């Protein structure tokens, strides 16, 4: 994806503010509540019953930095994507079998989090930047399903 | 489809905002119109540049349906039939610019209000616009 | 959101299809299966080889509850609760399934009845499909 | 899009039946009235308020058998779908606005204008094997919007 200069400054004056511990498991956290079917994937990660299981799982949390650890090397890796996320592609694809419009979700899930965390400081301007990166992400992820 | 929960975590949100309402709306468009520029063309006879008169006035007028639709949320078709007249029978948008709209209503409402903006009330929060979604998109004359 | 027209259409060509229905169940779950192979994943326990009784038995399930929402389409949350129960607490069906499986039965139904599948009656299964499919993957407890 | 030998064959023999004058319209034409949004796109196109008006309009029938034939392309370019629709994808999204999903749509219309006309015919074989080529013309049509 390409962002403009302005959209990269908008988006890493953000990022390195973000606690790496939490935001990732917020996230997913938030995707298994909101968008519930989501959980059929986490069998072994325990409780998920509640929306307090959720997100007191330490699984969920762990799995989470991951996961957000993951968006960081996409916002290292702009201009090559599909090649920063063909081997996780393949994992969701064969292995996994997640529905490619779940990569949406959560990409919009972290915008709703970051969105929490910083309140007035994630302006329009901001988020308009962050929505060509969840949506690069997003496509990445599903390149080696077409 | 809508749960007594989602309801009650609807109505509490929606009355804690209170009078930010209006606000609320015109942030979520400019959001919008910022994000998913094809959006924008829903709106070529607006002003869409910084602190449009016609983007607040507006954003006042979707609030004000919210809230209408929070007052009738066992009966939505109803409440809001001549709304989905507008944009299903005369604007005919296409129900994806409502997914980005009800995107940017979260994420305005996630900005102002974080001790409210719980995972269950987000949860409760997308599926209330979800449900006003499908019925602005529906022909049911 | 369903119209007038729209619960007449459901209801004449359900009527019409009458107790071919569990027949038209089972050759839409053998389309789903076929034409989008990962929906499978939801049934490891079956065989679904060709001539499959347990796929043959399941459309007839299928086929009857969806029979069950034709009678109920004021109240279809009331009416499914149970599959809402299995399909969303239970299950936790991706929707992207229902979307595919509702596609395969209009697939039948236009293979099997040219006469009754009119734009029209098309435009109304694939709303009632839509309702029912929004009802399953709910939690509204 | 990679079909098999057999998947190709199922696809030609049935492809080969087919009413080029009336299927392609009939698709659009059950699109209209379907998804009725995507009337939007079609101003110029006169009368689509009722669904007679829809399918007896001149220019639904004549649009569609253009579709119907840039279909056909996408038959005889099954290895270079993105190549074959480039010219079309940039059309479809810079000048016409069209969101994606709506491909999608039109593809699985097409397939229940295929089934509606073909009826025990369109196997469920033959069918797998069409699901193929309209999620590829689908993909084709929105890689220019990436
Ligand atoms: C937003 C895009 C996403 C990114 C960047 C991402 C990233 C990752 C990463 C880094 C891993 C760990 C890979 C490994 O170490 O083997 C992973 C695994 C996994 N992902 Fe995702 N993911 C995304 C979306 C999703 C979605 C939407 C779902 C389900 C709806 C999902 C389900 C899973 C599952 C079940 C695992 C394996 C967990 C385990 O059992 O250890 N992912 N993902
Ligand atoms: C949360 C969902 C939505 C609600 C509650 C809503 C509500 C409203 C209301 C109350 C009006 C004014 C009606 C009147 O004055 O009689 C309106 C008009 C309008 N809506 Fe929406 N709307 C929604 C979604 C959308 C979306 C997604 C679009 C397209 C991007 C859209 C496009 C328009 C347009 C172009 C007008 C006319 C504006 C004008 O000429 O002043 N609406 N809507
Ligand atoms: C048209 C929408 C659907 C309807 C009306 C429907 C209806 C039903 C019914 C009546 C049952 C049997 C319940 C019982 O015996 O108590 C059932 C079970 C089941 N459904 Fe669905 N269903 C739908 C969609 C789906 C989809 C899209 C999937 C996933 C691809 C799915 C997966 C399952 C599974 C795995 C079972 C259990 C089967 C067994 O163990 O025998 N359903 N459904
Ligand atoms: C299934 C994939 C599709 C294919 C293969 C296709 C094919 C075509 C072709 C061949 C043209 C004529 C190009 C020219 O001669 O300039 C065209 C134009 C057009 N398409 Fe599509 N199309 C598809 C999907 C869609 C969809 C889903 C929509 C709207 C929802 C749409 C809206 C239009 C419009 C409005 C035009 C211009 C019509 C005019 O004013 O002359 N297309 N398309």
């Amino acid at each position: 994806v390409h962002l403009t200069a302005e959209e990269k400054s908008l988006v890493s004056g953000l990022w390195g503010k973000v606690n790496v511990d939490e935001v990732g498991g917020e996230a997913l956290g938030r995707l298994l509540i909101v968008y519930p079917w989501t959980q059929r994937f986490f069998d072994s990660f325990g409780d998920l019953s509640t929306p307090d299981a959720v997100m007191s799982n330490a699984k969920v949390k762990a799995h989470g930095k991951k996961v957000l650890n993951s968006f960081s090397d996409g916002l290292k890796n702009l201009d090559n994507l599909k090649g920063t996320f063909a081997k996780l592609s393949e994992l969701h694809c064969d292995k996994l079998h997640v529905d490619p419009e779940n990569f949406k979700l959560l990409g919009n899930v972290l915008v709703c989090v970051l969105a929490h965390h910083f309140g007035k400081e994630f302006t329009p301007q901001v988020q308009a930047a962050y929505q060509k990166v969840v949506a690069g992400v997003a496509n990445a992820l599903a390149h080696k399903y077409h | 489809v809508l749960s007594p929960a989602d309801k009650t975590n609807i109505k509490s949100t929606w009355d804690k905002i209170g009078g930010h309402a209006g606000d609320y709306g015109g942030e979520a468009l400019d959001r919008t119109f910022q994000s998913f520029p094809t959006t924008k063309t829903y709106f070529p006879h607006f002003d869409l540049s910084p602190g449009s008169a016609q983007v607040k006035a507006h954003g006042k007028k979707v609030a004000d349906a919210l809230t209408t639709a929070v007052a009738h949320l066992d009966d939505l078709p109803g409440a809001l039939s001549a709304l989905s007249d507008l944009h299903a029978y005369k604007l005919r948008v296409d129900p994806v610019n409502f997914k980005l709209l009800s995107h940017c209503l979260l994420v305005t409402l996630a900005c102002h209000h974080p001790t409210e903006f719980t995972p269950a009330v987000h949860a409760s929060l997308d599926k209330f616009f979800a449900a006003v979604s499908t019925v602005l998109t529906s022909k049911y004359r």
